[PDB]
């Protein structure tokens, strides 16, 4: 009831998992592809037709 | 006292849930005739809530 009593510490939690980070440059270049896919396949067709511009006032 | 690792006060940055803290104290022993320095091996501090945790 009087003597020396025993020092004790905390224990915290393991952080969540991050991935590595060679993987996600390949997903964003991917992507980075089929963007651009989507704006030469607009400039193929005759969707993307520039004829009407508003020229005037 | 208690402050933050750093110079700043708990006044000016209240404590987050997790950072570094220190804490100092002090004392003195009376003879009859002055007030020495006492020197103790072991003296302990506690953080409680109702249970210790530190
Ligand atoms: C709503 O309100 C409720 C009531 O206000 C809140 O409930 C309270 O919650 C706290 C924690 O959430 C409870 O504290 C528990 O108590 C259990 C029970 O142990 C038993 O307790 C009875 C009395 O009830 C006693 O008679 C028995 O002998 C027995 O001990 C206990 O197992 C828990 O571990 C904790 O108890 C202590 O926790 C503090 C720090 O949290 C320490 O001071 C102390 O040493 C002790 O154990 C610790 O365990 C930690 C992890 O579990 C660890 O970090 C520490 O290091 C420490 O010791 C460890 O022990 C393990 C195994 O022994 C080792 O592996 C390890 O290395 C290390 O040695 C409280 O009882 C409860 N109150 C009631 C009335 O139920 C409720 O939280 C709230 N809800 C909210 C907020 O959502």
């Amino acid at each position: 009831k009087f003597g020396i009593k025993p020092e004790i510490h905390h224990i915290f939690h393991a952080e969540p998992k991050r991935v590595a980070k060679p993987i996600a440059v390949i997903f964003v270049l991917i992507i980075f592809i089929t963007i651009l896919s989507l704006i030469v396949t607009w400039l193929n067709s005759c969707a993307a037709a520039f004829n009407n511009i508003p020229t005037g006032v | 006292v208690h402050s933050h690792a750093d110079g700043t006060s708990y006044d000016e940055e209240p404590y987050k849930i997790k950072d570094k803290v220190i804490y100092s104290v002090g004392f003195s022993e009376w003879n009859g005739e002055e007030w020495l320095p006492h020197i103790a091996d072991d003296i302990q501090f506690e953080l409680r809530q109702v249970d210790p945790y530190y």
